[PDB]
This record gives C-alpha cells, sequence and structure tokens, in this order.
RNA sequence: GUGAGUAAAUUUGG
RNA sequence: AAAUCUUUCUCAC
C-alpha cells in the first residue's frame, strides 16, 4: 500500500454502482469507502466480484497477496490485466494521462542546491583555535578546599545573627503571644491592612542585589517539618498568620503601590515576605506587651515557596543516614570542634539545603562524588569546579554553598579517603 | 464550519493532524498539589464517591507466593514483554462496540527493561520491586515445568523433558520446502505467507498463532492452500534430542532445522532466554538449524551479520561453529536474510575495522576475541594496580570475570571473557 | 551529609533547583560564547576528522514520521505583517497546521516533496516560497528549563520554526540509522544503566577508563561540521536548506533579534553530533557530550585527546577525570566488574505531592532501589514505613478526608500502617491496589487530571475509529461527519450508547 | 494617556 | 522592603 496511487485509485471507482445503488469498488485509501474490521489485500476491493484489485507500474511488483488482481501499467500508455473488464475499465477511466509521482530519495538534488551552496561559502566560517595543554594530576587535597572555604570567608564574612535559619527553633511564645506579636510586627513595618489580611506596599527598587553575608549554624532544627509545612500552606494562605503545634508565620503579599487604583488581591506572579519569630538576641529584636523576639523575614516568589513546602525533611534525613559515617561535632561557623561542637547541627544544615532554591549543595555534591572516584584530574581545571559562588546570588544560597564546602572539608578531614 | 478555520485553505487532512487538533487542552496550574487536591474538596469527594461506587466493584487480584533463591550478581536489564492484542482480537472488540482508541492502544506488543542485580538458579525473571526476596513471574504438571527447563530433573521418555518423541500436549512447527507445517498430533494444518499474512486454513489454530507470531505476520485464513508432502506423522512418531537451553521468547525450542516445539500450557517464556553463562551453549544449539530470531542485537542486523561474516573468513572450525550459531540467533525467521555464513558475501568495510564487536540482548562479545579462543579456551587478564585494594578476594585457581588480587603477582587483577563464566563445563 | 555518605551519592534525594528569572541572561550568555568560539579563540569548532567511510544513504526513501510532528509543545511561529518578522509562541500542532495552511498540502511528506521538486527559490508552493521558507525557518524564540539538579543557573532552551523541526527530524532519523549501522556499540537508544554496563564490558581489557565530559557541546558543533556529516551520509539538499537556516540562525531575546552564526542553540541534532566523533574512530562509547573511552598508556591519552580535538569534542577539563576502579556515564556508576557502586548512587526523593501519589512513587522508588543492590528489602520496608508516618502527618486533616474505616490509610483516617513487601505481593486490601507501582492510577492523578482538562468551538470528534485505519490518510469535513454517523449506527445496531471504555488490564484478568 | 472597580491564591491544612 | 529589571490585577474610551 503506497499513497502515490491513492489518486489514481480514486480515478478507478468512478460512480460504479452495482446491487441497484451500491458503490461497487471501496478504495483502500478512502476513509469512509473502507470496510471497518476488514483488513486491507489490494489498492481497492470489488464488492461485486468479491476481489482485490492492486495497480503496478512495469517491472515494478507490489507487496499484495497473490490472490490480488494486478493491473500493470505499461510504460507506453496501455493498461493489461488478466480480467477483461478490469482492463477495459482501466482503459475507458484513464483516458487523460494520469502519471504517478516518482519516488523521492533522501538524498535528492535540487535544483537550487548549487546556489545554497555558495550562499553558505560566502557565509562566515570559524577558526581553527586553540589546542589544550592537559596536565593530568591527583585530585585536590584538604588544603584546596580549607583555602576555598577561607575565600569565601574572607569575601562574604558572617551575619551577626542566623536571621531566618534561627525560625527552625522555638521562639519561647505562646500561639497568643506569637500571633500578637507577628501582626504587632507588620503594623510597626507600616504594612497595609485590607480584608484583614496585610499586605506590603512598594513603589521604587533601588535594582540592585540585597547584601550577601554566611549565616552562622543555629543549635538545632527542631521545628524543620513544621517550618516547611508552614511555608507549603502559605502559598495561598497569604496576608494572615499562619499557626502550627509549636510555631507560627505571616506570609505578605508584597504587590505595588500605584496609588488610588492599585492591586488588592495577590496574583499568580506576586512574590511572599515570609516573617517568622526566634529567639531574641540580636539586632532584629520586636517587643510588644512584655513579649520579645526576634523577627526575621525572607523574600520569596511562588516557585521557590512552593519547591521549600514540598520537600520531605524527614525521608530525606533517615536515608542519608542509612549508609552515613559518623557525623563529628560542629561549631557555629562549620568548623571541627569535638570540645563544644554540636551533632544536631547537621539537621540544621539539611535544613539549609531545604530553604535553598537554588540547589548549589547538588552541584557541590555531584563535584564531590566525581572527586571521590577520581585517580587523576586536570591540572587547575578540577578545582575551579567548587567555585560556585558566582552561579548564586544571595545570602541563603551563599551560605548553602559555604556550608557544603564546610561538609567537604570535615569529610576530608575525619574520614579520609 | 470549524474545519474551515483550523484548516483554512485545504479541504482534506490526515487522521493524525485532526486527532492532534481534537486533544483537550491541559492548563498548568501553579498552585501546588496540595492546594490543587484542597480546593472545593476535590479529593475529599473524589475519596468519598470512590470508597462508596468504585471500590467494591474493584476485581480482587490474587496474591504473589512463588519464591525462589537468589544472589546477589552484575547489574542486568531484564525484560519484560508484555504482548498487544492479535488483531484478530482487536477486529472483534471494535466490532462488539468497544472504544476504537483503547484498543489501537493495546494493539502493540511492549518491551520494558528494568536494571536488577539479582540471579536465580534458572535465570528466572522476578515481580516489580521483589527480585530481592526471589518472587518470579512462573508459577509452579511435571511436564509442563521440565518443558521450561533447561536441564528436566526428571527424563520421561519423551522430547518435553529429554531425548525422545512427541507427547500429545506437544505440537510442533516445522518448514518444508515452501510450506509451514503445524501438527499437534489431532490436527495437522499448512500456512503460507502470501505478502504480510500467514495464510492458513485454520489460524485461530494455537501452533497457527505460535507461527505467526514467529514469523511476524498477520494471521490469515485460506481454503486454497495445501501442500504436496507431509512426512509429519513419522515425525510425531521419530524421536529427537532435546537441547539443554531454556525456551527462545517465543515459548518453543528448536528440535531440528526450522523446526520448533511448542507446549500448549506453555504460552510464553518466563525466564531470560540468553544469559553470560548461557549465551555460547544457545549458540552452539542451533549451529545448523537455521535462523532462530531469539536474541535481539544492539544496532543494525545487517551490521551484526557482515561482522560476523568477517570474523568467519578466519578463525578454526569451532570459531567458525560459533559464529554460525550466533548468526542464527540473531537472525529473524523467514525475513530476506543471509545468515549463513558461507553464502555470504564478504564486505571488505567490515575487515577495516580492529575490533568486531556484537551487543547481543545486552551482552558485547569480541568477535576477533572470539576467533582467537578467549570466552571458550583462556580467560583475558588485565593488571590494574600493583596495590592490593581493601575487600576484595584472592584470585582463584580458574577464575571467573570479575576483580581479584594475585599474590603471585601481587597486583589486582580483572578478569574478563572467561571460561570459567562463559563456558563452564558443569 | 551526602558529603559523609560511604559510598557513591550524588546528592538528589532534593528537589531540582526552582527559578523564576527570565531566559534573556542564559540565552544573551550563550549566544556570546558561540560567537567567542567562532572567533577560534577557547574551543576548537573546526571539525578536521575523516568521515568518508560512513555509508550513503542518499537513495533511501523520504519518509517522514508525521507524529513527531504534531504535538503540545512550543514552537515558534513567524509572521511577516508589514515587513516586521514577528515571532509567536504557539504549540507545534498549531505550527504545523499554520505550515500547512499557508503552503497548501495535504501532509508534511507532501510539502517536503513540493519544496525538494521546485525549480526555482522563488517559485511559489501556495501563499510562499522555499526562499521565504529558509528566511523564516532561521528564526528561533528563547525559554528557561529549570528542575535540573546540579545546575543553579536554569538552562536555556530555543523553540524553531515548524519548517526547521520538519527537516530536523529527517536528518535526525537518518543520522540514527547511520549511527544504528555504524557505531561499535549502538547506544542512541539506550537509557543510561544500559549504556554503563555495556561501557563496563567494553572498556574491561584496559587499564585506564577517562570518564570524560564535553563542555560548550551545543555552542562548538557548527553548521559546517553538521553539513560534513550530512554530506558524508548522503542528506542532499535537506542537509544543505538545514545548514543554511543554522548557519542565519537569529534568536528573539526579549524585543531584539540577535544573530548566532556560531554553533548549534540546543541538543538539536544530537545524533549528528555524535556521529561527527563516531565517524572518526571506533574507541568511544558515547552519545552527545558524553563518552566512556579506555587506554593504556599515556600516549594513547594523546592519541584520544587528538581525536576529540579533531572531531570538535572539545573535553570538558573541570568535569571530566580518570578512574581504574570505577566507570562512570550517564551518572550511572559501576565498579569494572560490573557491579552496580555501593551507596545511594542516583536516588531521588520523592516530594510531598498528593496523600496517595506520593505513596506510589515512593513505592516506584524503593521498588527500583531494591531491585538493582542500592539498599537491602529492610532498608526499604522501614523507608515505607516513615513515608506513610510522614504523609499521615501532612495528609490527615478533614480537608482531605472525612473517613475512619480501618483499612484505609493513616494519612486518610485509616489505621493501616502497608507493609512494603505485603504491599508488592498484591497482600492487601484493594483500596492499596492504586499504590502498587504497576497498579491503577491514584484518586489523586485523577482529581489532578480532571483539573487539568476542565479549563472557543471544537472540531467534530474523530474517537473511536477502527483500529487498523492507517492514521496518514486524509480526511475532510465530510468524511469525519460520514465516519461518525456510520459508527454511531454500527453501535445503535448493537443497541449500545457511546461505545464502552476498554482496559486491556482489566479484559486479560477477566480472560482466564 | 485618562477614568473606574476590586473573576482570580484567602474559603480549608496545627 | 528583599534570594532585587522580578515582586506587572480587571474593565471602558
Ligand atoms: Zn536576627
Ligand atoms: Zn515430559
Ligand atoms: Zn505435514
Amino acid at each position: 500500500m503506497d499513497s502515490r496511487f491513492a489518486q489514481l485509485t480514486g480515478v478507478f471507482c468512478d460512480d460504479f454502482t452495482y446491487s441497484e445503488g451500491s458503490r461497487r469498488f471501496l478504495s483502500s485509501y478512502s476513509t469512509v469507502e473502507r470496510r471497518p474490521g476488514v483488513p486491507v489485500e489490494g489498492d481497492c476491493y470489488d464488492c461485486l466480484k468479491n476481489k482485490w484489485i492492486a495497480f503496478e507500474l512495469e517491472g515494478q511488483p507490489r507487496k499484495f497477496p497473490k490472490a490480488t488482481v494486478r493491473c500493470i501499467l505499461n510504460n507506453d500508455a496501455t493498461y493489461v490485466c488478466s480480467e477483461q473488464e478490469y482492463q477495459q475499465i482501466c482503459k475507458v477511466q484513464f483516458k487523460d494521462y494520469l502519471e504517478i509521482d516518482g519516488v523521492v530519495k533522501v538524498g535528492h538534488k535540487a535544483s537550487y542546491d548549487a546556489e545554497l551552496r555558495e550562499r553558505l561559502l560566502e557565509l562566515p566560517h570559524p577558526k581553527s583555535g586553540p589546542k589544550p595543554r592537559i596536565e593530568w594530576v591527583a585530585p585536590p587535597r584538604l588544603a584546596d578546599i580549607s583555602k576555598e572555604t577561607a575565600e569565601l570567608k574572607r569575601q562574604y564574612g558572617f551575619f551577626e545573627c542566623s536571621k531566618f535559619l534561627a525560625c527552625g527553633e522555638e521562639c519561647g511564645l505562646d500561639q497568643e503571644a506569637r500571633e500578637l506579636i507577628l501582626n504587632e510586627y507588620a503594623r510597626d513595618r507600616e504594612f497595609e491592612f485590607r480584608n484583614g489580611g496585610w499586605i506590603q506596599r512598594y513603589t521604587v527598587a533601588s535594582h540592585k542585589p540585597a547584601t550577601q553575608k554566611i549565616l552562622p549554624l543555629p543549635a538545632s532544627a527542631p521545628l524543620a517539618r513544621e517550618l516547611l509545612m508552614l511555608i507549603a500552606r502559605s502559598t495561598t494562605q497569604a496576608g494572615k498568620v499562619l499557626h502550627s503545634d509549636n510555631t507560627s508565620i505571616l506570609a505578605v503579599p508584597v504587590m505595588r503601590d500605584s496609588g488610588k487604583h492599585s492591586k488588592r488581591r495577590p496574583t499568580a506572579s506576586t512574590h511572599h515576605l515570609v516573617v517568622g519569630l526566634s529567639k531574641p538576641g540580636c539586632e532584629h529584636d520586636f517587643e510588644f506587651d512584655g513579649y520579645r523576639a526576634a523577627v526575621h523575614v525572607m523574600h520569596l516568589d511562588p516557585k521557590q515557596s512552593a519547591n521549600i513546602g514540598e520537600q520531605d525533611f524527614v525521608s530525606t534525613r533517615e536515608i542519608y543516614k542509612l549508609d552515613m559515617l559518623e557525623l563529628p561535632p560542629i561549631s557555629r561557623k562549620g568548623d571541627l570542634d569535638r570540645a563544644s561542637g554540636l551533632e544536631t547541627r547537621w539537621d540544621v544544615i539539611l535544613l539549609l539545603e531545604c530553604l535553598d532554591s537554588t540547589r548549589v549543595s547538588q552541584a557541590v555534591a555531584q563535584h564531590f562524588n566525581r572527586h571521590r572516584l577520581a585517580l587523576s584530574v586536570c591540572k587547575d581545571e578540577f578545582r575551579k569546579g567548587y567555585q560556585l559562588a558566582s552561579e548564586i546570588r544571595g545570602t541563603i544560597p551563599l551560605s548553602s554553598l559555604y556550608y557544603s564546602l564546610c561538609a567537604v572539608r570535615l569529610r576530608m578531614t575525619v574520614h579520609p579517603f | 464550519s470549524q474545519f474551515g478555520k483550523s484548516f483554512k485553505g485545504r479541504t482534506e487532512v490526515t487522521i493524525t493532524e485532526y486527532r492532534s487538533h481534537t486533544v483537550k487542552d491541559v492548563h498548568r496550574s501553579l498552585l501546588t498539589a496540595d492546594k490543587s487536591l484542597r480546593k472545593s474538596f476535590c479529593f475529599r469527594n473524589a475519596l468519598n464517591q470512590f470508597l462508596d461506587k468504585d471500590l467494591p466493584l474493584l476485581p480482587i487480584r490474587p496474591k504473589l507466593e512463588s519464591r525462589v533463591a537468589v544472589k546477589k550478581s552484575k547489574l542486568r536489564s531484564q525484560l519484560s514483554f508484555r504482548p498487544g492484542l492479535t488483531q484478530e482480537e482487536a477486529i472483534d472488540l471494535y466490532n462488539k462496540g468497544y472504544d476504537g482508541d483503547s484498543v489501537s492502544g493495546a494493539l502493540q506488543d511492549r518491551v520494558v527493561n528494568e536494571p536488577v542485580a539479582y540471579s536465580s538458579a534458572d535465570n528466572d525473571k522476578f515481580h516489580r520491586g521483589l527480585a530481592a526476596l526471589g518472587y518470579t513471574l512462573a508459577d509452579r504438571d511435571t511436564c509442563e515445568s521440565g518443558f521450561v527447563r533447561a536441564i528436566p530433573t526428571t527424563p520421561c521418555g519423551f522430547i518435553c523433558c529429554g531425548p525422545g518423541s512427541f507427547k500429545d500436549s506437544l505440537g510442533f512447527v516445522i518448514k518444508i520446502g515452501e510450506f509451514w507445517h503445524m501438527y499437534d498430533g489431532f490436527q495437522h494444518f499448512v500456512a503460507v505467507e502470501d505478502a504480510k499474512f500467514l495464510a492458513s486454513k485454520s489460524p485461530s489454530f494455537w501452533l497457527a498463532k505460535r507461527l505467526a507470531k514467529r514469523l511476524n505476520l498477520v494471521p490469515k485464513e485460506d481454503p486454497s492452500v495445501a501442500a504436496a508432502e507431509c512426512p509429519c506423522k513419522k515425525v510425531w512418531e521419530a524421536s529427537f534430542a532435546r537441547a539443554p537451553t531454556a525456551l527462545d521468547p517465543f515459548g518453543g525450542r528448536a528440535f531440528c532445522d526450522q523446526g520448533w516445539v511448542y507446549h500448549r500450557d506453555v504460552g510464553y517464556a518466563t525466564a531470560n532466554h540468553i544469559s553470560q553463562e548461557t549465551l555460547f551453549q544457545q549458540a552452539l544449539s542451533v549451529r545448523n538449524l537455521g535462523p532462530q530470531g531469539s536474541a535481539n542485537v544492539s544496532g543494525s542486523i545487517h551490521t551484526a551479520l557482515d561482522r560476523l561474516r568477517a570474523a568467519y573468513s578466519r578463525g578454526t572450525p569451532a570459531s567458525r561453529s560459533i559464529l554460525q550459531g550466533l548468526a542464527n540467533l540473531i537472525t529473524p525467521v523467514g525475513e530476506n536474510f543471509e545468515c549463513d555464513l558461507d553464502k555470504r558475501k564478504l564486505n571488505i568495510k567490515a575487515l577495516r575495522s580492529p575490533e568486531r564487536y556484537i551487543t547481543i540482548e545486552g551482552l558485547v562479545v569480541n568477535l576477533d576475541d572470539v576467533v582467537r579462543g578467549f570466552y571458550l579456551d583462556k580467560a583475558k587478564v588485565t593488571v590494574l594496580s600493583r596495590s592490593k585494594w581493601m575487600g576484595y578476594e584472592d584470585l582463584p585457581q580458574k577464575p571467573p570475570n570479575g576483580t581479584f588480587y594475585c599474590r603471585k603477582r601481587k597486583a589486582m587483577l580483572l578478569i574478563s571473557c572467561s571460561p570459567g563464566t562463559y563456558a563452564k563445563k558443569r | 551529609m551526602w558529603a559523609f555518605q560511604e559510598g557513591v551519592c550524588k546528592g538528589n534525594l532534593l528537589s531540582g533547583p526552582t527559578s523564576m528569572k527570565a531566559p534573556d541572561s542564559a540565552a544573551r550568555e550563550s549566544i556570546d560564547r558561540a560567537s567567542e568560539i567562532m572567533t577560534g579563540k577557547s574551543y576548537n569548532a573546526v571539525h578536521t576528522g575523516d568521515l568518508s567511510k560512513l555509508p550513503n544513504q542518499g537513495e533511501s526513501p523520504l519518509r517522514i514520521v508525521d507524529s513527531d510532528l504534531y504535538s503540545e509543545r512550543s514552537c515558534c511561529w513567524v509572521i511577516e505583517k508589514e515587513g516586521r518578522v514577528v515571532c509567536k509562541s504557539t504549540t507545534l500542532t498549531r505550527g504545523m497546521t499554520s505550515l500547512l495552511n499557508t503552503t497548501k498540502c495535504s501532509s508534511p511528506s507532501e510539502l517536503i516533496c513540493k519544496v525538494l521538486t521546485v525549480e526555482s527559490l522563488s517559485e511559489k508552493i501556495g501563499d510562499t516560497s522555499v526562499e521565504e521558507l529558509l528566511s523564516h525557518g532561521r528564526y528561533f524564540k528563547c525559554a528557561l528549563r529549570d528542575q535540573e539538579r546540579g545546575k543553579p543557573k536554569s538552562r536555556a532552551i530555543f523553540l524553531s520554526h515548524p519548517f526547521f523541526r520538519l527537516l530536523s527530524s529527517v536528518v535526525e532519523t537518518h543520522a540514527r540509522s547511520v549511527l544504528s549501522k555504524v557505531s561499535a556499540v549502538y547506544t542512541a537508544t539506550a537509557s543510561a544503566e544500559q549504556r554503563a554496563m555495556m561501557a563496563a564490558q567494553v572498556v574491561e581489557s584496559r587499564k585506564h577508563v577517562l570518564n570524560g565530559d564535553c563542555t560548550k557541546y551545543n555552542e562548538a558543533i557548527d553548521a559546517d561540521t553538521l553539513l560534513k556529516v550530512w554530506d558524508a551520509i548522503g542528506m542532499g539538499s535537506i542537509g544543505v536548506m538545514l545548514a543554511y537556516m543554522v548557519r542565519r540562525k537569529c534568536v528573539l531575546i526579549k524585543d531584539t533579534l540577535v544573530e548566532c552564526p556560531g554553533g548549534m542553540l540546543m541538543g538539536m541534532f544530537n545524533a549528528t553530533a555524535t556521529l561527527a566523533l563516531q565517524g572518526t574512530t571506533d574507541r568511544f562509547l558515547s552519545f552527545s557530550d558524553d563518552f566512556i573511552t579506555s587506554f593504556n598508556s599515556p600516549a594513547e591519552l594523546r592519541e584520544i585527546e587528538d581525536l576529540l580535538f579533531a572531531s570538535c569534542h572539545n573535553l570538558s577539563l573541570k568535569k571530566s577525570y580518570i578512574s581504574v576502579a570505577s566507570l562512570e556515564i550517564n551518572s550511572c556508576t559501576l565498579t569494572r566488574d560490573g557491579d552496580l557502586a555501593t551507596g545511594l548512587g542516583c536516588t531521588a526523593g520523592v516530594p510531598f505531592r498528593g496523600p496517595l501519589v506520593t505513596l506510589k512513587q515512593t513505592a516506584a522508588m524503593l521498588s527500583g532501589a531494591v531491585d538493582s543492590g542500592v539498599m537491602p528489602f529492610h532498608s526499604a520496608e522501614r523507608l515505607f514505613q516513615i513515608k506513610q508516618q510522614e504523609c499521615a502527618y501532612r495528609y490527615n486533616n478533614p480537608t482531605y478526608t472525612t473517613r475512619n474505616e480501618d483499612f484505609l490509610p493513616t494519612c486518610l483516617g485509616g489505621k493501616t500502617v502497608i507493609s512494603f513487601q505485603s504491599l508488592l505481593t498484591w497482600d492487601c486490601h484493594p483500596f492499596w491496589y492504586q499504590v502498587h507501582p504497576d497498579g491503577p492510577d491514584t484518586i489523586d492523578q485523577k482529581v489532578l487530571s480532571v483539573l487539568a482538562s476542565k479549563t472557543r468551538t471544537r472540531l467534530e470528534a474523530l474517537s473511536d475509529l477502527d483500529p487498523l485505519v492507517p492514521h496518514r490518510l486524509l480526511v475532510s469535513e465530510s468524511d469525519v461527519s460520514k465516519i461518525r454517523a456510520a459508527r454511531q449506527a454500527h453501535l445503535k445496531s448493537l443497541g449500545l450508547e457511546q461505545p464502552t471504555n476498554f482496559n486491556y488490564a482489566i479484559y486479560k484478568a477477566v480472560q482466564p
């Protein structure tokens, strides 16, 4: 069955009728004339004689059952067929010469081929370029990772507090106190109040990035699951304080202040300012009615909020724990400290990975996996795989990268491979 | 008048385009899955409806119970072959008022590859996620079990479980002249391929269905099909040797040139026909039995046959027999393929390359090494390091494939193409 | 935590990065890198290998797979209203339909035959010419792809004209065929694990393994290299037209058209780019920018480097390395004896996306893990129980369920914490069948699909077609109406309403 | 550019 | 105001 004969077949079946009304010849290429549920065995089917008819050119056999009647279209204008009636029908129907278009090959050369080749010749071509010189050396040592971490620390430094990371621990306030503090902080920030919800209004932007510094690690993250669940809930429940068993947050839509006619409800692209509470003792302290708490904010877009809120802290922790070596105690700045370090800080690191929507820790992990499997690497280039600071921007991703590098260094220190 | 708008300027369009234009548009909701499920309590209402209406109507599936002992092994690609509806079945279902699209969707045979590192004694296939525990696809008659086993435990005096003649439950399909004779014991039928159909008097015959599946042809009814000679009775009453080999993916075992034995109950192979330890035994079994179409080859079959022919031009008789067996293994039955490596034209291009590799069912074989006598006579050793590696066993006297530590040379060795892994004369 | 894993670990447990950034910056960076490479200062985009041994496919009939030309994925449609070129993002189906409408043609095969048959570039093929087709096919639109683990900066992808896609389909199909015919070990259609296993077998005879990656793969494959390969395999005028459009490609960024004469834009010609290397030597098991070659001595390593350079396969010095105890390709790592490297490997976590769909996805992931040697079965059982507990914490509120029957999951109000082994071996209440990886779709999936669907003027339906009718046949409005009427009449003669839904699994279950 | 209002994400997750 | 060309709702002339 070839579509090249389709039209030809249509000419063969030309208002031919049998049984006083019923169409005689049914074309296999016609979707209406086809008989449903009947496999095709020729170009067309004759119902009067119950026979399959196939059209062929001279010396060009077609793969049809031998029982199918072949109408040979001779090179000279002439039609031969074993059945006389079909031969006569071919003679009368094919009065106008119906030349079957030949088969086009993939290597067909069009008439415009030379012109297009000349056009390509006239267009620019690349230059050869230099052949790189590759030196294969041992993978980076602990000193290189320490140097990378030290360079990051020198470049960016540290914040005084953990900011939103501190929200992974309890703020030491009851639900009513937490709600009061969040609402009064929103009021003190001059957030607009409308329809029982808080909105943050903005007019102009400096069009420059926010300050970037490394976050010191809190002691632990007991509320990681609660915090992630609250962030997940805040995706659509924004403007009002959301409560969990042990903590609460406030997601405030960030919308432009056009003037009298300004946006009043969030849309798909509206960003959120997530406000959380932690224990006081930093510059973000807020006091109201004797209740004190550090209020820390985080600016997210809808995709970031969804990605953060969809993560499973407990399952990831267990899966990592399945085949984990002993985790050493570490200090506030991710340094090995047996005397006063805390192992629970590792959980905090995991929480940070959940908060980091850029997941630069994944890139660090892939490069470290290559490092551990490698016998030789390119000189001065493999080391230039942990320098991912230029790929990210923000306090959270920068801290995540720094603590991923710290984890690599700690692994190279306490469990050499 | 949507036709004149969607396809303005054209009166006719293909069914593909029309169907693609009638696909219901789906919008990517920005909300999370949780919020979408909460919206209007849609998931709550769906759960209520399911528990009240749909759940009682769900048929109860049988519980998997058959297990075999397994051991950890190399990572392998387990192939699960789920067959599609036959053309006759699909036609009947469509004529009965079933959805045409759904019937069309199930018309294609499907093969799925899944990585597993677990092997049983009989190279059984395992259910999804239960390879470690040993749950097998196969379900436990003694003759039915012995037919599918390479080495039957108890011979029964018939071809199914050892050398012997044909039993009532066994049928065979053979090729004589330009006809396919199918003999079951009660009925005898003859089939021929016209263009793309297998025309036979009784296409519904089970042996006819098996033959159509093997040849990859659409069954068809043709009362005007007859053959001159028919030794099927003598073949039925004669005894043939039973080669030790698992059933081919089609569920049959070869017994003569272009002849296959089928068991009525054993539908499809439930165990890996081709494996690292059995590849060359399978190749030797079908040395001169013609094309089998039992092993899939990565890439082009024509290129694989060219490489096999090139390796065939130089080699000892044993290597030639092995190469012919491989060619028969990879060549489909009844198609225009010159699998015989004695009349196939030698391709000068194939000799240009230094190494001749063929990938049969995920097994990469260097035919040059086969010619030199590696997979059967002597193993190949490559030194990886001069330092001992932790967790690696010492080198055995006749090592199989794998990484070992040799204290004689105090080095880490990687053994490949080991006769202890491919020949395994035991 | 990934740093302290005893075995290999890619750190895939968390989801991939997300970004709402516009794609202008990434596309601009890619175009700048391509322009830099064109100057021949950083990498090599001049192919000097010998492809004269590739078989010529020029005599093969010109066949086009219509299905690949229609889809809901995005594409760029170009319009010339008042001398200005306007590029719009539409669906591939709509773009192809518009192309076929402008050039009156029943099917894409007819269109390509007409294009190849005209005697002049200015000859009309309807409301257009080959010259206009080539002019419009060089315009691309930019977009962003995210959720790729290990890529904090989301990558830039490009939507092409329907004509460009039409020619690309043919050239790529024939390149894949030539790869299957010429490649030492065919891998274009294999998965990551199959490629890794084949590579482990292949590199078993050499001491050292080069786990290599290519950098700037898309920006280094020049139109000249593509034309070289296509001429070697005999694509005739189709290859010339495609190379011409590639060389003159322009990308619409924001509101400005930027010329990118250097390299290609994305992995459009993956098979052709792979053939650019495979056609010069048989020493590499590779597809696209990933190869697993092996060597025995430093001279062989230098030879490998020269072969890579000559084929515009610039080695990535950042990520490529040499190993002796393992081999990694397509992120799959194996020992030299074929075993899967111990550790979590590429195991990925399951995010919360529904009470039951989450459990089903976790079951599928754990089944994959236990089928390999990633973890023992008891670990999978414990992890499944933990996941059930987490789902109970998350989804056990009135907004998701109001039931209390015991057989339900604890996350839907029940008291049943199913065992992984019991679930896998169909040893559970039927309500749990949907949770089986091979079971039916869960309630969550159906609800989400219904929500997605439920959101002008519809063409008359062409469903419930005879399964034997080829989809390449032509139908008009009258034919569609007649087919629908005939099928409805046949159904009525059976005393049937709209056709009964057919489920292959249910039908097979009833078969015995 | 002017004016006007406030279908969509809050209903409903501890 | 912040992870800073993103936080850009609708209708009418
Ligand atoms: Zn603070
Ligand atoms: Zn028996
Ligand atoms: Zn006979």
